[PDB]
DNA sequence: CTAATAAACTAAAAACTATTATTATG
DNA sequence: AATAATAGTTTTTAGTTTATTGGG
């Protein structure tokens, strides 16, 4: 386990935040409020478990335990819910920032040495592991401190001592029709050119509401792969990709919205009394005789091998059908806890089947009460991006093994060969219809469809966010780039007046 | 069992298929009864979902 | 007495559902362990109307899964159960009484956590 | 002259941190 | 007067429910 992210996210109260070069697009203010918003959103569908927090500087009425004044504390460090969004939402849009303004205050001195002595207790008020130190203000101007010498010397102070405990800062580049300049009030006070007259700050993607899910270096499971019965690997069995789905119906009382306790009860038929785990026997009525049997020999026969995996051999990666594959592939790391000096193994014997493309075929058993398959190791090497950084860790694909009894039978058909016309013709027709592959563009549109309207329900919206059904091929493009070679290809193929039905 | 259906191209081609699962884990055939352990018998078996708040000596639900 | 009014001020505290009062709740909880636990008879008789109001309250009052409330609950079955380590059967008034307290603590949000 | 079959549906068991009584010493 | 199992969180998950075809 690792610490948690500690998100911090601090306005200005101004006229600058509430005022534009064209009032069309939305002002600081407001901008500063959809990030706050899809950020919310964002963490809600990725990682609802940290703690995130509101407050304001330059308002004139303050709210904060240190009384500092100007400095308004909204809302702790708290997991964004339904309640923190509908309160921002009020306030956002050009209107909503004008009640703000009625019954929030708008444009007052304030010092940075304030925000970060009240941020800081803040966070000293948190009692969780933490890694993540990230503050985001709020504002389109550098100058207003460095306007006061001893104020900008305090508030740098100050910063420089928080980034020397962690506490790390993001400036957020923010429109200003006089400019948002770097290197005269930042750079120097900001722990990581143009004026920055615009607000590129990643706020596009800010924008960009994430439908992602993934836990915090969560460990899978780690077993112990014995060599032959007593020289033993410690490995880390881990995944790159895992199935997820919708939270599952949670159950509550249309009455009260609590939970209600769903106690299930087998119970005698000869009297109503409960039934106790000695009154059920397994049963399974072959032909005529019902064989009685009970759990634990029935898992003794599920288990057949210890947690761990048991070497078959070395075999050419040619010795495997296209077709053979039973479970999705998993990936293996290595452990450097059970067994100490496997890592120096673990390189020899990647380095040496990358030599003789030998994949480690083996008896695998992941728990108790699971029988062991047989699984293909092949080397999964370290691949290096532009920036060197593993897009592919390196260690080994885990394949998994079907078996005889797993395999259906095809009945025989005929390979009744194609001109070479139709080949080309299909030939022209996929290069047109040619791209490269990303998962990450790729989607359940159930699923997101799910997602946003769990979504704007909560968010009390009039209408759902529309999940885009990726998994549909457009269809303009597609004739544009067929034209006359789908009629063609039919042609040669089918006849004109048979279609492939009827 | 087959998957008598349609592969379909863009807007202006399909063609029928019948699909199969070359590779098909095989599962057990038949789950263990839960028979009594007086007369061997599922009959004698009958179970109940009790929702129930959890609170307030389980009220129910 | 002593015993009086920490009890009014637990009573007083856990108006709110909110961390700073399970800390307070159960700050003045080991206070009164450290200090009813002193041999006594005649705060002893104070100490035995007292608690039972409170445990009264505090069953029908924190009796949520809320560790504002949680905790403190276990402190103080903690701090009865070495009570009853030393009282004797001075319970025989409050045995039934709090029998029924116990198990109906059980059964409520108890039985949840 | 009725019939498998994934699918979504539960349970359900196990691994994942993670503190926390416990002698040994006095 | 100290250390050491140790239950409390996630993660699938094998049976379970729906029905939908495929016969019969």
């Amino acid at each position: 386990y690792s610490g948690r992210d500690s998100l911090i996210f601090l306005v200005d109260a101004s006229k600058a935040m509430f005022e534009s070069q064209s009032e069309d697009e939305l002002t600081p203010f407001d901008m500063s409020i959809q990030c706050i918003q899809s950020v919310y959103i964002s963490k809600i569908i990725s990682s609802d478990r940290d703690l995130l927090a509101v407050v304001f500087y330059g308002t004139e009425k303050d709210k904060n335990s240190v009384n500092f004044k100007n400095i308004y504390v909204l809302q702790e460090l708290d997991n964004p819910g339904a309640k923190r969004i509908l309160e921002l939402d009020q306030f956002k849009g050009q209107q909503g920032q004008k009640r703000f303004q009625d019954m929030m205050g708008h444009g007052s001195d304030y010092s940075l040495s304030e925000v970060l002595w009240v941020c800081a207790n803040l966070f000293s008020d948190v009692q969780f592991k933490m890694s993540h130190k990230r503050i985001m203000l709020f504002t389109n101007e550098d100058n207003p401190h460095g306007n006061d010498s001893a104020k900008a010397s305090r508030a740098r102070t100050k910063a420089g001592d928080l980034r020397d405990t962690g506490i790390f800062l993001d400036l957020m580049h923010l429109k200003k029709p006089g400019g948002f300049d770097i290197s005269l009030f930042y750079r120097d006070i900001i722990s990581i050119l143009r004026v920055h007259f615009e607000e590129s700050s990643k706020l596009e993607d800010l924008l960009r509401k994430v439908r992602a899910k993934e836990t915090r270096k969560r460990a899978l499971s780690r077993l112990k792969l014995k060599l032959n019965k007593d020289i033993v690997i410690s490995v880390g069995i881990y995944n790159l990709v895992q199935k997820a789905l919708k939270p599952p119906p949670i159950k509550l009382y249309r009455e009260t919205n609590e939970p209600v306790k769903t106690k299930t009860r087998t119970f005698n038929t000869s009297t109503g009394g409960l039934l106790l785990p000695s009154d059920t026997k397994r049963s399974q009525i072959y032909g005529s005789r019902q064989i009685i049997l009970e759990k634990e020999e029935t898992e003794e026969l599920k288990r057949f091998d210890d947690p761990g995996l048991m070497l078959m051999g070395f075999k050419p990666l040619v010795l495997l059908k296209k077709h053979h594959y039973l479970r999705p592939s998993l990936f293996v790391y290595p452990e450097e806890s059970l067994v100490i000096g496997s890592s120096t193994l673990f390189s020899a014997l990647l380095i040496k089947c990358l030599e003789k493309e030998v994949a480690a075929l083996c008896r695998y058993t992941p728990r108790r009460n699971i029988p062991p398959y047989f699984v293909a190791l092949v080397p999964q090497e370290e691949e290096l991006d532009d920036q060197k950084i593993q897009v592919t860790p390196p260690g080994f694909q885990l394949v998994f093994l079907p078996f005889a009894d797993d395999k259906r039978k095809m009945p025989f058909t005929e390979k009744i060969m194609a001109t070479p016309e139709q080949v080309g013709k299909m030939k022209a027709i996929v290069e047109k219809l040619r791209f490269t592959y990303r998962s990450d563009s790729f989607e359940n549109p159930v699923l997101q469809q799910h997602f946003r309207n769990l979504e704007a329900l909560a968010l009390d919206l009039m209408e759902p966010e529309q999940a885009v059904d990726l998994t549909l091929p457009k269809v303009e493009a597609m004739n544009k780039r067929l034209g006359s070679l789908v009629d063609e290809f039919k042609e040669l193929v089918y006849p004109p007046d048979y279609n492939p039905e009827g | 069992i087959h998957w008598p259906c349609r592969l379909t191209i863009g807007s202006n081609l399909s063609i029928r298929i019948a699909a199969y699962k070359s590779i098909l884990q095989e599962r057990v055939k038949k789950t263990w009864t839960v028979v009594d352990a007086k007369t061997l018998k599922k009959e004698d078996i009958q179970k109940e979902t009790v929702y129930c708040l959890n609170d307030d000596d389980e009220t129910e639900v | 007495c002593s015993l009086l009014r920490l009890q009014e001020t637990l009573s007083a505290a856990d108006r709110c559902g909110a961390a700073l009062a399970g800390h307070q709740l159960i700050r003045g909880l080991g206070q009164e362990c450290v200090l009813s636990s002193s041999p006594a008879v005649l705060a002893l008789q104070t100490s035995l109307v007292f608690s039972r109001d409170f445990g009264l309250l505090v069953f029908v009052r924190k009796s949520l899964n809320s560790i504002e409330f949680r905790e403190c609950r276990e402190e103080i079955l903690k701090f009865l159960c070495i009570f009853l380590e030393k009282m004797g059967q001075k319970i025989a008034p409050y045995s039934v009484e709090i029998k029924n307290t116990c198990t109906s603590v059980y059964t409520k949000d108890r039985a949840a956590k």
